[PDB]
């Protein structure tokens, strides 16, 4: 767009390429092609039966939540605050 | 969270949605320099992102399997007893967690935000927990507009959405929230060749949502209003 | 979490310890789709990143000083009192960790898989941790079954091991469980050049844990059952 | 393996290298080699003796747990969940 | 510094150059150039006035710390400990 | 946390602060070795910071608007409430945070080390925190030197440094110590090239602070005690 053009005078790039057939990859995963990344919104929620271990019910619970609407199942996810 | 001049996002800058054009504000905020800010519901965005990923049952351009993908994420974790009247504190009838994007009025020095919260809901009614979303949305409004502040950052629209869950006696529910940041697949781009990498992303730009999934020859996932979150 | 179609596990995958074929299930599991899953201890595999990166006092391939190591890690602290009978909630008599490996069966397409978990431990008696400790492997081979079935992946083994200590009165007690992705460096590829990035990983699936020992002139650390967690 | 022909088709290679003599370094560090990962097990518990401030008494029983049995000391862990 | 010869005969180095016109950037992140990485020291406090709602308070007072004195306003905080 | 074998601290390795050389030590702590560990209080690198990355009304080298920083980051926060005399679990008065940043004596070995530390204060008294955080000064030296002898590693120096904010009824307050790790751009090297990278860490290795502000055109933003924490 006309932004990229401004952009790009800073050094700047949005190119966001992932060399893997089918899947989309991380920002900074060894192997993309380009600086830039591409984002998006999910809001999803799962639920377990309660059992006698928290860790292991909120293990399940989250990963039918990530597994529900959009798919980011089997993903290693670290968190940006 | 932050997506600044590195980035783009899916639903509005690249496979833009329809419904994100012929959408109406839900109030307007005011922000520090005395622009208004209007809010609108993010659901056109939401949705743009299951058509991308695809569901369990129907993948398409999903994260790699084991694959590193940072995300601006928080969540919340609350119990429903199986047979107590008494919640003690940290349990609850439901969860619900919240995403808002605000894109930056200026992206060459500005960046867009991303506000997330997420909290428990203490009555068994789930009418009175869609009145209390409505004020959270007020709420995450407001603190925008100081976020913006302190940054002197203003901004262009926010876009704010909801997921949540009423759990039955004896389940745990989460309600998660995140923005994920991610690389586009050549198969995804109709016409895109890894040997163009910049004319790739101008094709993902060019195209809305309608007709990306016509040029792949994908069904709308989120057509009439099948998705709910 | 997750090590997927980028990844090779130490002894395993690459450096397979003996002790792996050696091995015979403790129980199985049912999956989703009606194959049983067995369940083994992860003791040789704890032992072969030992036996790879060596201890603090017998240094091998370690990560660099002040490097950048994501992991898929959780942890427990708990703090045993100096002298005071009642016992309050961050507190207790013992602290374990679990780390589980779930190999896929398709490797192509799904993501082979980790649970981790940690608890407190509240009687001062080692026996009782021990035999609780046998139920989490059950507790977490559910999980891994529940999960699986979430994402339809069908896996072809499970690998559970366990850390604890018993704290002194007075003292704190911290139990983690990692799993580091790591990048390997030539010198410990017999053979292995700079110019051979895909010959070098070839070497490493082809050696075995003790060939590899012998090849490099290292001791086994592992030896008679020597490592205690 | 032959795992790895099937992958090298889909785009995925495994490969892992560090530039460093004798160390390991962290996936996505730059000046890997290739754009694969290896991982491992690692499962330990540390002690100190209790003090006045309780984040201290978790750095030093943490740095403990690091640095016991397999040598995982003075790195910078980010977490994957 | 003499210590860089040392060091680059392990492989290592401590180059740590961002691509931008004026912006900094994080390690790890696609375009720097060299392998190396440059740190300091922020210690900071932000305040809010109380709200009904915990994490919103969370979010605004740890902007307003970020923003205070050193600025690292609008980034994404990955966490190493 | 820890900079290691890949990295240079702002303030102390480059644009060196005058300030750091006239320092003077608070105390010593002994190490595992026998040798002393000088300890001094880290304002020079602290205010170091703020020269390079200016501040939100003056900006200078800050990171890229929606970049992503990896910092060894901490934090607390706590309420005061609006009109109540007792307090609840997470209430105080005031909030504190510390960072101490020591340097390895032979740093192709070891590592330099992070430690960070945060707290909520509750008194009503600020000079009673201040007495309090003399303390917690000699507090991270003994957890330096449990540290260093885990490793077996020696430190030639810390540098400890806090901020603390009292918060007024009804307020809430986030005390954080964070240490960014990011890579510098060409027009913050005077002389610089994006041609010549080792040459351009020399050129800031070789520049003082003063030097760097005089060769760009700044000025101090640290000069006569002006920054507060």
């Amino acid at each position: 767009s006309e932004l990229d053009a401004k952009l790009n005078k800073l050094g700047v790039d949005r190119i966001a390429i992932s060399p893997y057939k089918q899947w989309t990859r991380g920002y900074m995963e060894p192997g993309n092609i380009g600086n830039g990344y591409v984002t998006g919104l999910k809001v999803d929620a799962g639920v377990r039966d309660k059992s006698d271990d928290d860790v292991l019910d909120g293990i399940v619970s989250y990963d039918r939540a990530e597994t529900k609407n959009a798919y980011i199942g089997q993903i290693n996810m670290t968190t940006a605050s | 969270x932050f997506t600044g001049v590195q980035g783009r996002v899916i639903g509005y800058d690249i496979l833009r949605s329809p419904e994100v054009d012929k959408a109406k504000p839900l109030f307007t905020e005011t922000q520090w320099d005395g622009s208004e800010l209007p809010i609108y519901d993010a659901k056109p965005l939401q949705d743009a992102l299951v058509e991308y990923f695809g569901t369990e049952q129907d993948r398409r351009h999903y994260p790699a399997p084991g694959s590193f993908i940072v995300c601006a994420n928080k969540g919340v974790t609350a119990e429903r007893p199986k047979n107590d009247a008494d919640m003690k504190p940290g349990q609850g009838y439901g969860v619900w967690s919240a995403i808002a994007i605000s894109f930056a009025k200026d992206p060459t020095k500005d960046s867009s935000m991303f506000v997330e919260d997420a909290g428990v809901w203490e009555t068994p009614n789930e009418d009175e927990l869609l009145e209390y979303l409505e004020g959270r949305r007020k709420a995450m409004a407001k603190s925008i507009a100081e976020c913006g502040q302190d940054a002197h950052a203003s901004f262009e629209s926010s876009w704010i959405g909801f997921a949540y869950t009423m759990m039955e006696p004896g389940q745990i529910g989460n309600a998660i929230t995140v923005a994920p940041y991610v690389s586009l697949p050549i198969d995804s781009i109709p016409g895109g060749s890894i040997l163009t990498p910049d004319k790739d992303m101008e094709i993902m730009e060019n195209l809305t949502m309608p007709e990306w999934l016509e040029k792949m020859g994908y069904k709308s996932l989120s057509a009439n209003n099948a998705l709910k979150y």
